């Protein structure tokens, strides 16, 4: 449940 | 050859640019007096380093919300709708949608200062979620978000009325999926004949890569303080740049294209709405 990021993911 | 502001304002004029799609972020909401609570100091930012913070995204990440969901009500209380007035910004993108020019309003921003601007919710695509509605994190009720403000304004933790778990608004957390409405991007920047990028510096993903969307012949101008993303290390040959404070490059385009008194015109009257 994944897919947002920033400055690393 | 290499556009200008001014040739971007012809070709509004001329609805040769009659599809306009704008992705925004955090640069277009400071000047409503939304704390830039991104920047060190000034200050909420000081002020909320006193909780045990590992780093400061986890106020946007789940684990850490489960943990202490304190530091990020904190936060939404003076984020939250109601205290702010949209700015000029704002009102320029309104001002195209009166014009039937505005495609799409592509936000990174959670303030909802695009609706109350009087933007219509068809037109926008709120990419990181909204406070219009909430979820309980234990047994997924979902509930409008106006139920949850008295308890975030009086610095209470919202808790359900089913289970007693923590009630937290529909916001996108680093690690979570977008909303589903976010796939209107496939068709949407494909018929755009202008992409305008305001206040953003394009670190957040997939948002940021959004600015690649657009067809090869279509201009991507930027209005920001920095040279940022896709437009600093790939740029195209009809891309412009506006660089500086985002107020200034929106009325310097507003009066190339001769708007500025129905502007002003629109601003007192929205405003004085309240
Ligand atoms: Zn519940």
């Amino acid at each position: 449940t994944a897919r947002k990021s920033t400055g690393g993911w | 050859g290499k556009l200008s502001l001014q040739d971007v304002a012809e070709l509004i004029r001329a609805r040769a640019c009659q599809r306009v799609v704008v992705m925004v972020g955090a640069g277009i909401s400071t000047p409503s007096g939304i704390p830039d609570f991104r920047s060190p100091g000034s200050g909420l930012y000081s002020n909320l380093q006193q909780y045990d913070l590992p780093y400061p995204e986890a106020i946007f990440e789940l684990p850490f919300f489960f943990h202490n969901p304190k530091p990020f009500f904190t936060l939404a209380k003076e984020l939250y709708p109601g205290n702010y007035k949209p700015n000029v910004t704002h009102y320029f993108l309104r001002l195209l949608h009166d014009k039937g020019l505005l495609l799409r309003l592509y936000t990174q921003n959670i303030d909802g200062l695009e609706r109350v601007s009087g933007i219509p919710a068809s037109k926008l695509v709120e990419a990181h979620g909204t406070f219009a509605s909430a979820t309980c994190t234990v047994c997924q009720r979902p509930f409008p978000g106006e139920d949850i403000r008295a308890d975030v304004m009086a610095d209470r933790v919202p808790r359900c009325p089913v289970c007693t778990g923590v009630v937290k608004p529909d916001i996108v957390f680093f690690g979570e999926p977008l909303p589903q409405r976010f796939l209107l991007h496939v068709v949407d920047f494909p018929m755009a004949d202008l992409l305008l990028i305001l206040g953003t510096s394009l670190e957040v993903e997939p948002f940021a890569s959004l600015t690649e969307a657009v067809r090869s012949s279509v201009p991507r101008l930027l209005i920001n303080r920095d040279l940022v993303g896709p437009l600093a290390w790939h740029p195209r040959s009809r891309d412009v740049a506006q660089l500086g404070d985002v107020v200034h490059g929106v009325e310097s385009l507003v009066e190339l294209l001769g708007w500025t008194e129905e502007m002003r015109d629109l601003v007192q009257r929205e405003t004085g709405k309240l």
